[PDB]
């Protein structure tokens, strides 16, 4: 299952 | 400094016979940025339809890929893989060696 | 000793055209998925048969997902060009790794969640899966930044969670697969490459996994004190090759042995010209 990112950079 | 210089090898995938069909593939490794032009030169002269693998890249960051076309051996048919990288000042050719 | 990987990266050149987002999925060193916003129709795609046992509902789950992180790395490739004061007219990479490693008792061992700007350490989870380690000036604003709105905590939940959980699924699918095997095919050749002296290669071809060990020995200690040994190779369909060669005074060529060593082979192999 592939991550999901939070905040950006 | 988005970069690191490639590295070539070019050969068949079939033990070389010639006249007798064959896949020449050109491995490109160790480079970075992954913006690459790479060319399948016979006799100097390019290639066309030259397919190119999906890209990848290793645990340090830098991408490899797979060029790969058709082709045949023959005694004196010359050819050969050539690289253009932001990292090098200049277009690497490195020729194919049957016995490599 | 098991491991899930998801290598996403993404790439911006000058142009009308939004940056190119490639994300590559690994179980155990083993490409089992991929999207490539470069492709007719954008969605994760099967690179493994085990792979087709997975329904309809979860290639959309996964291309949705694709689909932020797209825009998640396009948004913070800008944030980057700020950050370094960098001139928009070159070309720029980012790119992370994340996953989870498990032990044969399919117990969590470890996270991974790093990233690279311009092929460089930028910013990385700690083994902890708490803390931060940033690599320059730029990433501490980063470093910041995901300190304050908790980031940690949703990776960690992803690493000790979705990560472990779907790794036993696909590891469960496809151990069938997984534990296959492609057993070498060696063999000598013979070059007149000198005078007095030859160059005698030994070679090992379509065989998989990519691991393997090739050795020479003029009957007893080993050499490689002129032994060339290339970096294994892709064959295109699937397998791959490898050589290594050494130097020889003409007429001892057929004194030499090579031995194969892959897990795919009942026993090492032994050779000579």
């Amino acid at each position: 299952s592939a991550v999901y990112n939070f905040a950006t950079m | 400094m988005i970069q690191k210089t490639p590295q070539i090898q070019v050969y068949s995938r079939h033990p070389p016979e010639n006249g007798k069909p064959n896949i020449l593939n050109c491995y490109v490794t160790q480079f970075h940025p992954p913006h690459i032009e790479i060319q399948m030169l016979k006799n100097g002269k390019k290639i066309p339809k030259v397919e190119m693998s999906d890209m990848s890249f290793s645990k340090d960051w830098s991408f490899y890929i797979l060029a790969h076309t058709e082709f045949t051996p023959t005694e004196t048919d010359t050819y050969a893989c050539r690289v253009k990288h932001d990292s090098m000042a200049e277009p690497k050719t490195v020729y194919w060696d049957r016995d490599m | 000793p098991h491991s899930m990987r998801y290598f996403e990266t993404a790439v911006s050149r000058p142009g009308l055209e939004e940056p190119r987002y490639i994300s590559v999925g690994y179980v155990d060193n083993k490409e089992f998925v991929r999207f490539d916003s470069d492709a007719e129709n954008p969605r994760y795609e099967p690179r493994a048969p085990w792979m087709e046992q997975e329904g309809p509902e979860y290639w959309e789950r996964e291309t949705q997902k694709a689909k932020g992180q797209e825009q998640w790395f396009r948004v913070s490739l800008r944030n980057l060009l700020g950050y370094y004061n960098q001139s928009a007219g070159g070309s720029h990479t980012l790119q992370q790794m994340s996953g989870c490693d498990l032990g044969s008792d399919w117990r969590l061992l470890r996270g991974y969640l790093q990233f690279a700007y311009e092929g460089r350490d930028y910013i990385a989870l700690n083994e902890d899966l708490k803390t931060w380690t940033a690599a320059d000036m730029a990433a501490q604003i980063t470093r910041r930044k995901w300190e304050q709105s908790g980031a940690a905590e949703h990776y960690k939940a992803y690493l000790e969670g979705e990560c472990v959980e779907w790794l036993h699924r696909y590891l469960k699918n496809g151990n069938a697969t997984l534990l296959r095997t492609d057993s070498p095919k060696a063999h000598v050749t013979h070059h007149p490459r000198s005078k007095g002296e030859v160059t005698l290669r030994c070679w090992a071809l379509g065989f998989y996994p990519a691991d393997i060990t090739l050795t020479w020995q003029l009957n007893g200690e080993e050499l490689t004190q002129d032994m060339e040994l290339v970096e294994t190779r892709p064959a295109g369909d699937g397998t791959f090759q490898k050589w290594a060669s050494v130097v020889v005074p003409l007429g001892k060529e057929q004194n030499y042995t090579c031995r194969v060593y892959h897990e795919g082979l009942p026993e090492p192999l032994t050779l000579r010209w």
